[PDB]
RNA sequence: UGUUUUUUUCUGUCUCGUGCC
């Protein structure tokens, strides 16, 4: 879930980049570095909206690199367990069902599916239908979920969905 | 720990800033349409494409105006913060299906209370 | 179990997977839906005809579900009943379409059913713009059509509102005959009542919000699906024009970068040209495509007419108007986006199909097995000199002498060669020993470039100058692509024959095989062999799942055509693992076969072999008996079947005016003296036969007579070409 | 209508005596 929070970062300028273009190559370089990423404190930085100031740089001992400790704010998306979202359903298989939330991916076994919700692998299009075949459930859909776990590979975050709870599905 | 439920989280993200699906597809578009002029520049990635072909599927109102308003009608309550995001995001049809989803708002608050407030969040829709 | 020791055969089962066998009533529906689906687009199976191919595939479905019959036995043994020989794919066709009748039969009657149900809900809850189930018939008799069906489905899904507890604007149905007619029977709400009227009878305030329901229900409709459904995808001129990034990134590679102002490609050239819909394709992934059919602007304006008022004093105008608003409204939903996605669908469907058909052309020229025997048929077969040098620049060239029965005799290696920049004397001494070594009957030379081409001819010369070929005569050395001789020395076989091996030595072999029995090595190979060699370059964009399929297909009426030897898969494993592509006899029960021949010590005896030691079922016999062969009854090693073995007997002794007494192994003379060479034909009479076989035998013989006559003159015949050498343009 | 080579910072112990600014 996205959020809007003040953050910190500094950067090492070398000395080449010295002269009228400073503080826009400051922020050029803060923009490249801070963008996409991720972190297992505030979780997926989405992009950089505004910078709020630009500190003293604090040129080093012995070298001519200089940091700047800059405050930029910028937003963020960290999603935690429990929370409902609205994604969309990219692939249907056998294994499981697969979303896309935002900058994640979560997934749904069978297990978690109701077993109303059974299988098509007869059709072309990997669906899941019940037994009157009047609600129908496929890909390119708006489908909600549950998040009920949460998880970080790497700065790569992959949270994990459920299909336990009533009231999710086309609205 | 962490769950988002029970209305628990940490000391950092306690004092964050909530942000609409309409509000965040805005952002954005104004950002991409900023960086697509000013030749010399580096693209956008990925992220940001798939994050705007994500958020532009939900967006319930795209006037800025209906977001200001919506998050004004809300504020005026005594709901956490965390309840100001899902609630207008979701846009639920009656109340028992938001006191389903949402365990927080059992008991909460009246169930009357909550269906006018549904109403309101399903006119302002556009 | 289920696969090997099956009532019915495992080709059979596996092709009739969604419907399991055909009854008599829906051979019929099959033979209807193979024939409707058979070639829409482009013009496939126009040899059979309308009624006479319908009722050939209708019969083709009824002998595979009643007799387990596959493709190619029921192509080869139901000649009669299916297209007498009209093309290759007449057995996976009529499959492919009986699976896909059955499957539209099963999602009708799902559809029905539901329809069934949500009607009887609408009842019940209502009876305690309306919701009737009178869509539910409709979409189960709506078999052909099947995204149309699943549309109209949706719609009246999204329209009655689909819960499962436990006057604005034109009729529906009134605007999507108007629409399909081209003629507007109906206009829109002729009221004195206008937008301001009937927005305030919802709460909005708004004039938009009948404009909504109408487009909802007009994108929810299967008339105007229909109506809208080949009227583009018929007939599209798709303009291909590079972009501002895609001219300089396709640089003329692809379908949207070959024409810079190249446009008006009708839905020929990317449906019948496959190699257009794989460049649309490609270019359309990253980059960008131009693929619009520029016809609309004039198929959209007709349209406008019709639902909307003609007069215009206000009820009239504002009935007019607010008709003219739904219709923006239902063509913004699902006019223009829905007519481009069918486009699409189209497009990537005949690119699919554009590249299966390579895929299948390329298997059946290269898969016909041509090896170069000796004569062009002392000792069976002739001794392949699979040479595979490695660069023939003073490095060891891979030599091996290979015999003519699926195995390697000897090899040798060549590290001489013209290395040394001067020697034109060591690479002919290192030739002229390795052919006095051994004795090989035929060379089988490999190339690269030309220093590979030069040091081949010079081979050649040397052992045709000095007689190095046999030691005793002239030796031609056929020259042999680097092509399925390089993948087949890495292989699984090319290991196991010999592990502490360089690889000039495996190349050598797959080499001296590939010009010997190119059969046994597409039979003993993983069908993921098959795979390595492309087709065609659209075959990628194109899903692989088809060209797999028409490949094992090709493999398999190859494999039936020319048989198998039953006493070839015994010992030698070189002609082993044949047993995968028979018609009727699939990898699972082949391999048991193989088993039990391995375990018992069972030899091909006859082609009762797998009916009395009880290896095989009576389904699997019966469908396999024309693919079956063995060395030695005298009927055994051919396409004669039990069944047809009393009337093979009687058509040869007729041939050969012999006595006639128990006619299976006594009498040889209409047996030996016939498939020695003819006898007599004039005796053997087609219609004399064909009575016989309708008076006993329950069935026409006019068909089979001739099939019937070739397997008792000739055994085990190859339906592999002959010896291709190669050509100029080929050798390069 | 041809032309033979590629591997690299090692490293040493504890004790005593003598001479010099």
């Amino acid at each position: 879930m996205f959020y809007h929070i003040s953050l910190e970062h500094e950067i090492l300028l070398h000395p080449r980049y010295f002269g009228p273009n400073l503080l826009n190559t400051v922020k050029q370089k803060l923009f490249t570095e801070v963008e996409g990423t991720c972190t297992g404190k505030y979780g997926f930085v989405i992009a950089v909206t505004t910078i709020d100031n630009i500190g003293a740089g604090v040129i080093q001992p012995g070298r001519g690199f200089v940091l700047y400790p800059v405050k930029y704010k910028a937003i963020v998306f960290r999603p935690f367990k429990g929370e409902v979202v609205d994604a969309v359903v990219t692939q249907v298989n056998k294994v499981g069902l697969f979303t896309e939330i935002g900058p994640m991916s979560c997934f749904i076994s069978r297990h978690s599916i109701p077993s109303e919700m059974e299988f098509d692998p007869n059709s072309n299009p990997p669906c899941y239908k019940t037994m009157d075949e009047d609600i129908v459930i496929q890909q390119d859909d708006e489908i909600r979920l549950k998040i009920v776990g949460t998880r970080v590979d790497k700065n790569d975050i992959f949270a994990i969905g459920s299909l336990m709870d009533d009231y999710l599905g086309l609205v | 720990e962490e769950d988002a439920s029970q209305l628990i989280f940490p000391k950092e993200f306690e004092t964050a800033e909530t942000l609409l699906n309409s509000e965040v597809h805005m952002l954005l578009e104004h950002r991409k349409q900023q960086n697509e002029s000013a030749e010399d520049e580096q693209e956008l990635s990925e992220v940001f494409m798939k994050t705007l072909n994500y958020t532009a599927r939900f967006s319930r109102f795209k006037n800025r105006e209906t977001i200001a308003s919506v998050r004004s009608l809300l504020l005026q309550k005594k709901l956490h913060k965390f309840e100001l995001a899902c609630l207008a995001n979701l846009c639920p049809e009656t109340a028992e299906e938001s006191k389903a989803l949402i365990p927080s708002l059992e008991g909460r608050f009246e169930d009357e209370e909550l269906q006018q407030i549904l109403d309101d969040i399903q006119t302002k829709r556009s | 179990n289920e696969i090997r020791a099956t009532d019915l055969p495992e080709r059979f089962q596996l092709r009739s997977i969604p419907v399991k066998g055909a009854e008599d009533d829906e051979l019929e529906e099959e033979a209807d839906w193979i024939y409707r689906n058979a070639f829409a687009t482009p013009t496939i199976s126009l040899s059979r005809k309308g009624p006479s191919t319908i009722q050939k595939i209708k019969e083709a479905l009824g002998f595979m579900r009643n007799q387990h019959f596959e493709v190619p036995f029921i192509a080869f043994y139901r000649k009669e009943y299916v297209e007498p020989e009209l093309h290759i794919n007449d057995l996976w066709r009529v499959w492919q379409w009986d699976e896909k009748w059955t499957q539209l039969r099963i999602r009708k009657e799902n559809l029905t059913r539901l329809f069934e149900k949500m009607q009887a809900y609408q009842y019940e809850q209502i009876s305690a713009i309306r919701a009737l189930d009178t869509t539910d018939m409709e979409r189960l008799k709506d078999v052909q059509s099947m995204d149309e069906l699943k549309d109209v489905y949706n719609h009246f899904l999204l329209y009655y509102g689909r819960d499962i507890p436990k006057k604005f604007g034109l009729t529906p149905e009134q605007f999507g005959e108007n629409l399909r007619d081209s003629y507007q029977r109906h206009e829109t709400e002729q009221f004195p009542a206008e937008p301001l009227e009937l927005a305030k009878d919802t709460p909005e305030a708004v004039l938009e919000g009948a404009r909504y329901m109408v487009a909802l229900q007009i994108a929810r409709e299967p008339l105007v699906r229909q109506v809208l459904r080949q009227t583009f995808q018929e007939r599209a001129k798709l303009n291909i024009t590079p972009t501002k990034k895609g001219r300089k990134d396709v640089d003329e590679a692809h379908y949207a970068y070959s024409f810079k102002y190249l446009k008006n490609k009708p839905v020929k050239e990317l449906r019948d040209d496959q190699f257009l819909k794989i460049c649309l394709a490609e270019d359309e992934g990253l980059l960008t495509t131009d693929i619009s059919i520029d016809l609309k602007g004039t198929y959209f304006e007709e349209i406008k007419q019709f639902y909307y008022r003609d007069e215009f004093s206000h009820q009239v105008q504002e009935w007019n108007r607010q008709r003219t608003m739904a219709i923006e409204r239902a063509l913004q939903q699902f006019l223009y986006v829905q007519m481009a996605k069918e486009l699409k669908n189209k497009l990537l469907a005949e690119a699919k199909e554009y590249v299966i058909k390579a895929c299948s052309r390329k298997l059946y020229n290269w898969l016909r097995v041509a090896p170069y025997r000796p004569d062009q048929q002392q000792g069976k077969g002739i001794r392949v000199l699979g040479i595979a040098f490695s660069s023939a620049r003073d490095h060891p060239v891979f030599c091996a002498l290979v015999n003519g029965e699926g195995e390697v005799t000897d090899f040798l290696r060549l590290p001489h060669f013209t290395e040394e920049r001067e020697k034109k004397a060591q690479d002919i001494e290192t030739l002229k020993k390795f052919l006095l070594n051994k004795k090989p009957h035929v060379v089988t030379v490999a190339g690269e470039n030309r220093d590979a081409q030069m040091l081949i001819e010079d081979v050649k010369r040397i052992v045709h100058e000095l007689d190095q070929g046999q030691q005793l005569s002239s030796i031609g050395v056929e020259l042999v692509d680097n092509e399925l001789a390089i993948l087949y020395m890495n292989s699984k076989k090319s290991e196991a024959e010999f592990r502490d091996y360089p690889p000039v030595l495996r190349q050598a072999v797959s080499l001296a095989r590939r010009i010997q029995d190119p059969l046994i090595e597409f039979a003993q190979v993983c069908s993921e062999d098959i795979l390595c060699l492309k087709f065609h370059p659209l075959q990628e964009h194109v899903v692989k799942e088809e060209l797999l399929n028409a490949l094992y297909c090709e493999f398999i009426n190859r494999v039936n055509e020319v048989g198998v030897d039953v006493n070839r898969a015994i010992a030698h494993p070189y002609s082993q693992a044949l047993i995968q592509y028979v018609c009727g006899l699939g990898p699972r029960k082949g391999t048991h076969l193989l088993k039990i021949l391995k375990q018992n010590n069972t030899r091909l005896e006859s082609r009762t072999q797998l009916v009395t030691m009880c290896h095989m079922g009576p389904k699997v016999f019966m469908n396999c008996a024309g693919f079956l062969k063995i060395d030695t009854e005298v009927l055994d090693g051919s396409r004669v079947h039990p069944e047809t073995y009393e009337w093979a007997r009687k058509m040869a002794v007729d041939a050969l005016e012999y006595d006639e007494s128990a006619e299976d192994a006594n009498p040889a003379g209409a047996l030996e003296e016939i498939l020695e060479n003819p006898e007599r034909l004039k005796d053997l009479d087609l219609d004399a036969f064909a009575e016989e076989l309708e008076r006993q035998g329950y069935g026409d013989k006019h068909i089979t007579l001739y099939d019937i006559r070739a397997e008792l003159s000739c055994r085990y015949k190859d339906l592999r070409t002959a010896y291709r050498s190669p050509n100029t343009e080929e050798i390069f």
